[PDB]
RNA sequence: UUUUUUGUUCCACGUACGGUACGCUUUUAUAGAGUCGCGUUCAUCGGGAUUUGAGCGCAAAAUGUGUGGUAGGUUUCACAU
RNA sequence: AGACCUGAAAUCAGGCGAGGUUACCCGCUGAACUUAAGCAUAUUAUUAAGCGGAGGAGAAGAAAAUAACUAUGAUUCCCUUAGUAACGGCGAGUGAACCGGGAUCAGCUCAAAGUGGAAAUCAACUGCUCUGUUGACUUGUAGCCUCGAG
C-alpha cells in the first residue's frame, strides 16, 4: 500500500450547498427526525430559542 | 469500490477471465505503441491516419500571445453590455457603445445576425462578413490598438 | 594611476617586451615544485582588482597544472559496453584548468580559505595559477568587516563545491537568461521537473 | 495498442517513485505560514505589513488591456512628489531603479497613487521633541490610527469599464474598416517593394 | 485609437522623451589616448599586425582585400577583422608622413 | 532579552565637534584580458548551420562590447553593461 | 662592514586543518540490466555504484535579463503555460521557456583617481579604564567612489 493512493474527494460546492438545504429541511418534520431519537416531550420543531 | 469490480466476482473460475487458452502473459505484442510500423500496421490505418512522417515548416521558440485572438462572434455583442438595449431601442439619438476588448476579445466575426439598433462596434480586427452585418444594422465601426 | 598603465600593457601579450618576460617567469616556475608559496604577488594589478589585500594574512600561492585532455580510466582501454561509450581518447572533462588549480592548493591549505585565481603564464606541458588565499583564524581578517563574510562556516571549501569566479564558470552561472534556464544547479532543477506532482485534490 | 482510442503518451519509464511529491502538508503549511503573519504583526501592532507598489500595464499584447500590481516605484515618479529614493523604503514604498516612465500616462497614475498614500501616512515623532522632514512631525493632537492595515488592502488596484454613449458622426459610417486594416497589413509587408517601384 | 497592425501601429499614448541613463558613450578620451600610444611604443605591435601593416603598405586593393581574409582568420570575426585593418589603415596613414 | 528584536512597545528627558541629504547648473578623471570571441574536437541540451561546458589553436575592441532561438554581408533600431 | 631579496631550521610564541553522520543540499565521475517486440543511434540516465565538501538549511541572487507591448524588472518555490514549441533509425520515446495568478519580499560594495600641508590604517605584546614598544605596509593600508551615476 503506497501513500499516494488518492485519499480525498473533491465534492462541487453547489452539490455541497443543496445537500445542506436538504439535510436542513429534514429538521424539521418529526416524519424524518423519529425515523433516523426520543421525540415525546418536545413541544416543536424546528426547536427555537431565545438569544 | 473493490467490491464492485470483476475480480470479486470472478474469483473462484481458475481461467480468471483472460481464458485457458491463450493466456495473460506479461507482454504479447510489445510495449507502449511499439509495432505500429509493421505489426500493428492495419490499426494505424484507420482509427489514426497521417500519424507517420513530417508536414509543415517548423517554428523556433514559437510564442503564443504573439498569435493569440479570442473572438466574439456578431451574434453575441449584446450579451456584452441589458439596461442599454432598452435605452438604445428608444430615442434615435446617441448609440450604446461596445468595447469588445473590456469584456476580453479582439476579433469580431459575422456568424449571427443583429437587432436593427444603431451601434458602435470597437474591436482590433473585424472579419469582413462582419463589417457588413454590422453596417446594415446602421451601427459603425472603430478601431483600436 | 600605475595600475592603469599594468592591465593596458598586460592586455598586449604577443608583445616581445611581455613574451621575453613571460618566457623567463615560465621557466622559474617549472622548476620549483608543484604548489607552492610565493611571498608576494607577481601581477599586482590583477590581484588587486579580485580583492587581494596586502595585509597580514592574506596569502598568495602557486599551482601548476597539466595541459591537455585526461583519457577515461580503464584498463588497457577495454570498455565493456555500447559502442558509444567505447571513447578513451578524446575525452574533456567538465571543468577547467583555473578551478583545477584551485582545487590542489583541500590537503595542501586545509585551513586556509581560497578567495580567487588568475593566469600568470602557461607552457605546452603546463599551466600557472597564482591563488588568492586567506588565514579566517587571524585578527586582521576576522575583525575587519569587509572579509568577515569569509570567516563565516558556510565557506569552507567553496574551491570543492564550485564556488569560486573559475568554478562559478563551468556551471554556467556566468552566463544566465533563456541559455541557463536549465541549470539553481544542474541537478537542483532536474530533481524539479521529473517529480511526480500528485495534489490532494484529484 | 487495441483498439480506437489515443495513442498513449505516458512519461513513466524512469525512476519516478523518488521524486513523487505528496501534498499532506497542505493544510498544516497553510497554518505554519498563518503563525509568522501574526507573530509578525505582534511586533509591528501600530505599523502596517508590506510596502506599498506601483500600477503597471503587463507586457505583451494578450495581457495588455489588464493593470496589475508592479515591483517598485522610479526615480523619476518619486523626484516629482519629492521622495528621495534613499529614504522610501523606512516608510514603506518599494523603489524600482529599473523601471523607466516611457508615457505620461503611467506616470501620473502611480504619482497619484503616491500623493493620496502620503495623505494617509501618519509619521511618529522619534521623541522626545517634533522634528520637521529628514512628510513631517504629526503632533500630539494625533487622530486615531488603526493598527497594521497590510498596505495591499489599504490601498489597492477595479479593471473600470463603461463607455458613454456617442452620437454616430460623418465619417463614421462612411470609412470601412476591413479594407483599411486590410492596406495596414499589406503596406508593412512590401516596404521595401514599394521603396524599388517609387525610385 | 490607433490601430493593431501597420507602420503606424499601437495604442495612443502622449510619449515622455525619457532621460539620458549606464549607457553613456564610452569614447576614447584624451586622457585615455595618451595611456595606449606610451604602451603602443613600449610593448609595439604583435607578428600577426606587422604582416597586415606591411601588406597595406603595398596599396593595390587586391593585397589589401587579402589584409581583411587575414585578419578574419586571426581574429575569428568579419566585424573584428574589419576594425582592425581600419585602425592600421590610420597607423600607415601616419606613418607616410 | 527591548541596546545585539529571526521588521518598530510604553510614557519621561536629551543633541551637531562632525557627518548625510535635498535644489539649480556645469560636465567626458570612467567601468574587470590568455578574458570575450571565433575555428575545430568531445560531452551535454527541447535548443535545431551549435543550449551549456571543456581541451587545443587563434586571440580582440572603446560613439566599445554582448544579446535579439537559421548560416552570411550592407544599413538602422531595441535591450543589457 | 651594512642595507635589502630569496630560501631553510626549531618539541621557538600563539592559532587554524584532518575524522565521523545520511534524510535533505554543493561539485566531480559514470554504467548496464531494461524499452525499441531483433539491434548498433536513441532509451534507461546526464540515474545507480565510485571520489570529494557543507549547513540548519544548502545552492541561487540584484540582469552583458525578458521582450517587440499602453511594455516588464534580483533569486527561490507553488499553480499555469504544456505533454505545448522543439528534439528523435521524425521510429520507440523525449521535452523546456516567456507572459499570467500566488507564497515571500531587501537590498548592496570592491577594482578602475584625487591624503600627498604631510599611512590619517591594521595586527602582536605590555599598561591604566586607552597609552607605550616591536612589526605589517607606499610592489598601497584607511577615508571617498560602484553607473540607480560619479
Amino acid at each position: 500500500n503506497k501513500t499516494w493512493r488518492r485519499w480525498h474527494r473533491k465534492v462541487n460546492v453547489t452539490q455541497k450547498r443543496h445537500a445542506v438545504a436538504s439535510a436542513v429541511a429534514a429538521t424539521g418534520l418529526p416524519a424524518l427526525v423519529m425515523a433516523r431519537h426520543r421525540i415525546d416531550e418536545v413541544p416543536e420543531l424546528p426547536l427555537v430559542v431565545s438569544e | 469500490t473493490t467490491r464492485l469490480r470483476k475480480t470479486r466476482k470472478r474469483r473462484g473460475h481458475v481461467s480468471a477471465g483472460y481464458g485457458r487458452v491463450g493466456k495473460h502473459r506479461k507482454h504479447p505484442g510489445g510495449r507502449g505503441k511499439a509495432g505500429g510500423m509493421h505489426h500493428m500496421r492495419i490499426n494505424y490505418d484507420k482509427y489514426h491516419p497521417g500519424y507517420f512522417g513530417k508536414v509543415g515548416m517548423r517554428h523556433y521558440h514559437l510564442l503564443k500571445n504573439q498569435y493569440t485572438c479570442p473572438t466574439v462572434n456578431v451574434d453575441k455583442l449584446w450579451s456584452l453590455v441589458p439596461a442599454t438595449l432598452e435605452k438604445a431601442e428608444q430615442s434615435k439619438d446617441k448609440a450604446a457603445v461596445i468595447d469588445v476588448t473590456k469584456s476580453g476579445y479582439f476579433k469580431v466575426l459575422g456568424k449571427g445576425d443583429l437587432p436593427k439598433i444603431p451601434v458602435i462596434v470597437k474591436a482590433r480586427f473585424f472579419s469582413k462578413i462582419a463589417e457588413k452585418k454590422i453596417k446594415a444594422a446602421g451601427g459603425a465601426c472603430v478601431l483600436t490598438g | 594611476g600605475a595600475y592603469k598603465y599594468l592591465e593596458e600593457l598586460w592586455k598586449k601579450k604577443q608583445s616581445d617586451v611581455l613574451r621575453f618576460l613571460l618566457r623567463v617567469r615560465t621557466w622559474e616556475y617549472r622548476q620549483l615544485p608543484a604548489v607552492h608559496r610565493c611571498t608576494q604577488s607577481t601581477r599586482p594589478d590583477k590581484a588587486r582588482r579580485l580583492g587581494y589585500k596586502k595585509k597580514q594574512g592574506f596569502v598568495i600561492y602557486r599551482v601548476r597544472v597539466r595541459r591537455g585532455d585526461r583519457k577515461k580510466q580503464v584498463h588497457k582501454g577495454i570498455v565493456y559496453g555500447k559502442p558509444k561509450n567505447q571513447g578513451v581518447r578524446k575525452q574533456k572533462s567538465t571543468r577547467n584548468l583555473r578551478a583545477v588549480a584551485e582545487e590542489k592548493v583541500r590537503k595542501i591549505c586545509g585551513g586556509l580559505r581560497v578567495l580567487n585565481s588568475y593566469w600568470v603564464g602557461q607552457d605546452a606541458v603546463y599551466k600557472y595559477y597564482e591563488v588568492i588565499l586567506v588565514d579566517p583564524a587571524h585578527n586582521a581578517i576576522r575583525n575587519d568587516p569587509r572579509i568577515n563574510w569569509l570567516c563565516k562556516p558556510v565557506m569552507k571549501h567553496r574551491e570543492c563545491r564550485g564556488l569560486t569566479s573559475a568554478g562559478k564558470k563551468y556551471r554556467g552561472l556566468r552566463t544566465k537568461g533563456s541559455g541557463a534556464a536549465r541549470l539553481p544547479s544542474r541537478r537542483a532543477c532536474w530533481k524539479k521537473r521529473q517529480a511526480v506532482r500528485l495534489r490532494r485534490y484529484r | 495498442v487495441s483498439k480506437n482510442n489515443v495513442l498513449p503518451n505516458v512519461h513513466l519509464h524512469k525512476w519516478w517513485q523518488r521524486y513523487v511529491k505528496t501534498w499532506f502538508n497542505q493544510p498544516g503549511r497553510k497554518q505554519s505560514r498563518r503563525l509568522r503573519r501574526q507573530e509578525k504583526a505582534a511586533k509591528l501592532g501600530v505599523v502596517p505589513s508590506g510596502l506599498l507598489r506601483p500600477i503597471v500595464h503587463p507586457p505583451t499584447q494578450r495581457y495588455n488591456l489588464k493593470v496589475r500590481a508592479g515591483r517598485g516605484f522610479t526615480l523619476e515618479e518619486l523626484k516629482s512628489v519629492g521622495l528621495s529614493p534613499r529614504v522610501a523604503l523606512s516608510i514603506g514604498v518599494a523603489v524600482d531603479h529599473r523601471r523607466r516612465n516611457r508615457s505620461a500616462e503611467s506616470l501620473n497614475a502611480n504619482v497619484t497613487r503616491l500623493k493620496a498614500y502620503l495623505a494617509k501616512l501618519v509619521l511618529f515623532q522619534r521623541g522626545s521633541k517634533a522634528k520637521k522632514g529628514l512628510p513631517a512631525d504629526t503632533p500630539k493632537s494625533q487622530i486615531q490610527n488603526v493598527k497594521h492595515v497590510k498596505i495591499s488592502t489599504a490601498m489597492p488596484i477595479k479593471a473600470s469599464k463603461r463607455c458613454k454613449p456617442r452620437a454616430i458622426t460623418a465619417e463614421e459610417q462612411k470609412f470601412m474598416a476591413y479594407a483599411t486594416l486590410r492596406k495596414a497589413l499589406r503596406d508593412c509587408k512590401n516596404v521595401g517593394k514599394h521603396e524599388k517601384k517609387l525610385a | 485609437s490607433g490601430i493593431a497592425v501597420g507602420l503606424k501601429r499601437g495604442y495612443v499614448v502622449t510619449k515622455k522623451a525619457t532621460p539620458a541613463r549606464s549607457r553613456r558613450p564610452r569614447k576614447l578620451s584624451p586622457r585615455m589616448s595618451s595611456i595606449r600610444e606610451i604602451i603602443r611604443q613600449v610593448a609595439g605591435f604583435a607578428p600577426y599586425e606587422r604582416r597586415i601593416i606591411e601588406l597595406l603598405k603595398i596599396g593595390t586593393a587586391a593585397t589589401t582585400k587579402r589584409a581583411l581574409k587575414f585578419a578574419k582568420k586571426r581574429l575569428g570575426t568579419h566585424r573584428r577583422g574589419k576594425g582592425k585593418r581600419e585602425e592600421l589603415q590610420n597607423v600607415v596613414s601616419a606613418q607616410r608622413r
